[PDB]
RNA sequence: UGAAAUGCGCAGAUACCGGGAGGAACGCCGAUGGCGAAGGCAGCCACCUGGUCCACCCGUGACGCUGAGGCGCGAAAGCGUGGGGAGCAAACCGGAUUAACCCGGGUAGUCCACGCCCUAAACGAUGCGCGCUAGGUCUCUGGGUCUCCUGGGGGCCGAAGCUAAC
């Protein structure tokens, strides 16, 4: 819902939208932090990425 | 009554028969814990962030039920006992994300 | 909790920052106080105001002429404002024990037996009260 | 997991009149309900000190709610303490 | 490690590749951050449960505030019982330097749970602590609104206090 409209930053299913580590992004990312972590437990390359 | 969400990953080498069996067992086991299947989706075969059982890929399943709060951890355990079940994930509120 | 002290305090911080007025909790015992300090000159006066149904006693801070030379901050009138007899440390005095304000230049609010009077108004009527506070 | 609907009952139960949702009796009533719930928690999570603190908070607050209704009107005070099973 | 000793020596090690068993600790995001009574806690998820903030503003009605005994409780630490494994590690052992704490191996031990115990803490915003009052700009956090306001943190002030931290 309240996620910049484009898409829920919680969407950890369709990881077709790359974005790991980072540090800037935008506004709050605490809810996004858990997202990435939730995806990594399923199928999100936890390698390194740059 | 707490609504949840489960993400199961079966063996990527199961036939339509064996695959159908697992689902019939998962949906069943859920009902045994007061879980009502509100919707099911079969994502398919993607790629794990880590090779489980020497398998870099697996078949993902999608479930959404509203089972008792004090019986969730009991289901996940009742599901991960299956040799086919590569892993299970549970969260909260409709679709998982 | 002391309503009076808290009030006389606002009056102080009001002059330090140099404000035109300051609102205070409306009260009978407080009204008389502000009334006296207005008859002397410590304050330009007060007025009743009901904020959203809540009564207050906003007072007008009075200031003297301009300083001796190029300098803003007008000359203050209330050089001090503390209380003597206060909760816990009740301090009462008699007509023959009446305190001494700052050499006449001021007034010692005394809650005598004849209404909130000063050091002289009490000495005259020959009545003692409670050392509310000394202003100068 | 409770505490969401049962409130209406507890409130309307100790409500001195239609519309009362905060009287001395109501406050203690609903507050006591919380203590009982919390009590049933510590017994399961004895290693939970934080909540244990909040327990004494409501218990200490509740007792204060009692002593008050006691010196102001020991009539309802004796009734509330009885309807709550408090020290029969 | 700048040296070297030590160790590796059933074998074929160490840095290679894949798999298996066990235990502990758990990166990037973690940030002048946040929460909580203190301690302490930061992979993630579900459940039980506490405290706190904000809004409209109905209700009961200052039933208040601080606070000595008492009760519970702090990092590391020692102590008793049951018990498995790993990392690190003071006493211990050795090389060297010298004429020592750096490096290597390393068991007892440190660990987890219960019980006993519970100091200097932190910090210096703590004599506690409450209410009111003065008060602008910039960056950051939360809610309802959106030149705002209530409630935090950091930086530079004005009045005033403290000369003796300027």
């Amino acid at each position: 819902r309240n996620v910049e409209v484009l898409k829920r930053f919680l969407s950890e299913t369709g990881k077709i939208l790359p974005r790991r580590r980072t540090g800037l992004s935008g506004k709050e990312q605490r809810i996004l932090a858990k997202t990435i972590k939730r995806a990594r437990i399923l199928g999100l390359l936890p390698f390194t990425e740059k | 009554m707490r609504r949840y969400e489960v993400n199961i990953v079966l063996n990527p080498n199961l036939d339509q028969s064996q695959l159908a069996l697992e689902k019939e067992i998962i949906q069943r086991a859920l009902e045994n814990y007061g879980a009502r299947v509100e919707k099911v989706e079969e994502l398919g075969l993607r790629r794990l962030a880590y090779p489980i059982a020497k398998d870099p890929q697996g078949y993902f399943l999608w479930y959404q039920v509203e089972m008792p709060e004090d019986r969730v951890n009991d289901l996940a355990r009742e599901l991960r006992i299956r040799d086919n079940v590569r892993r299970v994930m549970v969260v909260k509120s409709q679709e998982p994300f | 909790t002391d309503p009076i002290a808290d009030m006389l305090t606002r009056i102080r911080n009001a002059t330090r920052v140099y404000k035109e007025s300051t609102d205070v909790p409306a009260s009978r015992f407080k009204e008389e106080i502000l009334r006296i300090l207005a008859r002397e000159g410590f304050i330009k006066g007060y007025e009743r105001v009901d904020v959203d149904g809540k009564p207050y006693l906003r007072v007008y801070l009075k200031y003297g002429p301009r300083r001796q030379g190029p300098d803003p901050r007008p000359e203050q009138v209330i050089h001090h404002i503390r209380r003597i007899s206060k909760p816990g440390r009740r301090v009462y005095v008699g007509v023959k024990e009446i305190p001494r304000v700052r050499r006449g230049l001021g007034i010692a609010i005394l809650s005598t037996s004849k209404g909130v009077l000063t050091d002289r108004e009490a000495r005259k009527l020959g009545v003692g009260g409670e050392l509310i506070c000394e202003v100068w | 997991p409770i505490t969401k609907e049962e409130k209406q009952k507890v409130i309307q139960e100790f409500a001195r009149f239609p519309g009362d949702t905060g009287s001395t009796e109501v406050q203690v009533a609903l507050l006591t309900l919380r203590i009982n719930r919390l009590s049933e928690h510590l017994k399961v999570h004895k290693k939970d000190h934080h909540s244990h603190r909040g327990l004494l908070m409501m218990v200490g607050q509740r007792r204060r709610l009692l002593r008050y209704l006691q010196r102001e009107d020991p009539e309802r005070y004796r009734e509330i303490v009885e309807k709550l099973g408090l020290r029969g």
